[PDB]
């Protein structure tokens, strides 16, 4: 990191803290991470925390200081998605080859498979870009997450 | 493009009156036994020759 | 166990929620469990007491009544996990007795279709079952061959999902005897393509009446009302079937690129119209005869010059009746086909006073 | 009329043997027209003069598949991706590579 970017961090840093001690929870951090344009795994960012339980991620808290190597190991990955991976995996659910998912199935998917999201999570996603008939083009849908 | 092709036909029938109509029937449903025979036992394991 | 099943679902779905019984398994040391032949039941179920080498003695369970048979008559009695099994390939003892025994348990449990293989057996059940409903369409819609019992609607989307596969036109073709059920099926697979492969302008309008509670496309609902008016033209009863097919008929539904419906053709074989004329004893004449007799409004019944019935040298056994149908408002029911498939006003009295 | 209904009898026989064919086998339970009652020896006569006991001996001792090498190998590459080496090699092989895998 340059000093120029690392200055941001600050203003975002302190930008998640609710009271005024200047401290991020350990259950806040992978989303403090995830503000700085970082997209890690749930298993990313626990490894880092060293894995703690659920209690203690409550709990346990973060400085700037400590928080900004996580950052640095996090921002260095061996690997990152891209479109034509994603497209692919999402068009074995379109059911005639269409260029549509049908809602419901991508809704149930990203709940059952993988990182698994609540409900709430996929209906925050997909809401809007269902169409009448509840269909999906996932084209789009790749694109808004990757892209903003 | 494609097409679905759906048969109806009539089936094996017999009455006490089996006219030339019956006879033309019961000919149809011989030939449909007939394409289940070369189908299902014929054609396949010719394939596996 | 498993989730439990609905009425309706269970005419579908085979009852598996039960106590894991000693009894049947316990019942197992009788190996010597056979299918005997049997006058009433085709097969009963037999136990070997003895073999004698070409000879084998034999106690019939239900009767108590030792027998001796040969070693070739008893057929060999599967296993009770295979009690009403979905497809017949699934048997480890493929016996004629043993294929018969499992759709008779599934016939009298109601559950019609049975998978044997690559292809299907269908029991006609000669009353109205639940199966044929438009919650049934969207469970089958996509849904995979042994993720959902069998079904006609599951062989109609399994045709139409390898055609979109390989790339090979198909058909799906009815077999059977007089009266064993081939039309009704063939009805069923048009009924399910002209809403799973059938573009959609939107849905509403629901009636106060049953719930086929669709609003079918502009050429689907012409599709869907073809069948009626040759039902109507072209179908009679007979002594083996009181809607007797009359006529055989080929129906092609076309596809576009996408795979939605585009077109249909119905090419059409022998028609038996040696019955208008004169009509074996207990049958009728095709049902449009008995219609327009019965269901003309008074002022055409003049216009088109309609005599009563046993005026018409051509009705013969006078006016023989048809059981569960009403000739009255079918008239009604094919003239409200005739204007949604696309017929003019004046065009159908044409067609009548032919 | 008999060669006139012929002559269309063998062009349907001609596109049902170039369209893949599912067969929907309709049966009979009785002749006496009853719901709930079902004729044992009717029915599995039916079965006999169907063909339905011979049909199922293929259905689990064949073989109905039918897959050519390439689709084998491009849809399933994925389950063994290091059975195959990174130079060029026949199709059969690379196929029997990823059985073996």
């Amino acid at each position: 990191f340059s000093e120029e970017q690392t200055a941001e961090f600050k203003e975002a840093f302190q930008l998640f803290d609710r009271t005024g001690d200047g401290k991020i929870l350990y259950s806040q951090c992978g989303d403090v991470m995830r503000a700085l344009g970082q997209n890690p795994t749930n298993a990313e960012v626990m490894k880092v925390l060293g894995n703690p339980k659920s209690d203690e991620m409550n709990l346990k808290t973060l400085k700037f200081e400590q928080f900004l190597p996580m950052m640095q190991t996090i921002a260095k990955n061996k690997d990152q998605g891209c479109f034509e991976d994603y497209v692919e995996g999402l068009r074995v659910f379109d059911k005639e080859g269409n260029g549509t998912v049908m809602g419901a199935e991508i809704r149930h998917v990203l709940v059952t498979l993988g990182e698994k999201m609540t409900e709430e999570e996929v209906e925050q996603l997909v809401a809007g870009h269902e169409d009448s008939n509840g269909c999906i083009n996932y084209e789009e849908l790749v694109r808004m997450v990757l892209s903003g | 493009a494609s097409f679905l092709g759906i048969l109806d036909i009539a089936g094996f029938e017999i009455f006490e009156i089996n006219s030339f109509e019956q006879l033309c029937i019961n000919y149809t449903n011989e030939k449909l036994q007939q394409l289940f025979n070369h189908t299902m036992f014929i054609l396949e394991q010719e394939e596996y020759q | 166990s498993q989730k439990p099943l609905s009425d309706d679902e269970k005419f579908l779905f085979v009852d598996k929620n039960f106590v894991n019984n000693p009894l049947a398994q316990a019942d197992w040391s009788a190996k010597k469990l056979v299918w005997v032949p049997s006058e009433k039941h085709g097969f009963e179920a037999a136990s070997i007491k003895e073999e004698k080498g070409d000879e084998v003695t034999v106690e019939l369970q239900e009767n108590g009544k030792k027998v001796t048979l040969s070693k070739d008559d008893i057929q060999k009695m599967n296993p009770p996990k295979f009690s009403k099994v979905e497809d017949m390939a699934e048997l480890t003892c493929l016996n004629e007795a043993s294929v018969l025994h499992n759709l008779r348990e599934r016939y009298f449990s109601g559950l019609i279709y049975t998978y044997s293989g690559l292809f299907c057996v269908v029991i006609n059940p000669y009353k109205q079952l639940p199966i044929y409903s438009e919650k049934i369409i969207d469970m089958y819609k996509g849904k995979k061959r042994h993720e959902m019992p069998p079904h006609i609607y599951a062989i109609a989307d399994t045709a139409y999902r390898s055609m979109l596969q390989d790339r090979e036109d198909q058909s799906i073709l009815c077999t059977g005897e007089s009266g064993a059920g081939k039309t009704e099926n063939t009805k069923k697979v048009i009924q399910y393509l002209a809403v799973v492969a059938s573009s959609h302008k939107g849905k509403k309008d629901t009636s106060i009446t049953q719930g086929p509670s669709f609003s079918y496309g502009e050429l689907e609902k012409q599709l869907l009302q073809a069948n009626p008016i040759l039902e109507a033209f072209g179908n009679a009863k007979t002594v083996k079937n009181d809607n007797s097919s009359r006529f055989g008929k080929f129906i092609r539904i076309n596809f576009d690129v996408t795979g939605y419906i585009v077109g249909a053709n119905i090419e059409t074989y022998l028609l038996e119209k040696s019955r208008a004329i004169r009509q074996a004893k207990d049958e009728r004449t095709f049902h449009i005869f008995y219609y327009l007799i019965a269901g003309a409004s008074e002022q055409m019944r003049n216009d088109l010059l309609l005599e009563g019935f046993n005026n018409y040298t051509f009705l013969s056994n006078g006016h023989v009746p048809i059981p569960a149908q009403q000739d009255d408002e079918m008239f009604q029911e094919t003239l409200e086909a005739m204007t949604i498939m696309g017929f003019t006003e004046e065009e159908q009295t044409s067609i009548l006073r032919v | 009329v008999g060669q006139l209904y012929k002559e269309q009898l063998t062009k349907l026989m001609t596109t049902l043997r170039n369209t893949n064919p599912n067969f929907v086998r309709c049966i009979i339970p009785n002749h006496e027209k009853r719901a709930g009652k079902l004729d044992a020896h009717l029915v599995l006569e039916q079965l006999r003069c169907n063909g339905v006991l011979e049909g199922i001996r293929i259905c689990r001792q064949g073989f109905p598949n039918r897959i050519v090498f390439q689709e084998f190998r491009q849809r399933y590459e994925i389950l063994a991706a290091n059975a195959i080496p990174k130079g060029f090699m026949d199709g059969k092989q690379a196929c029997i590579l990823m059985i073996k895998a």
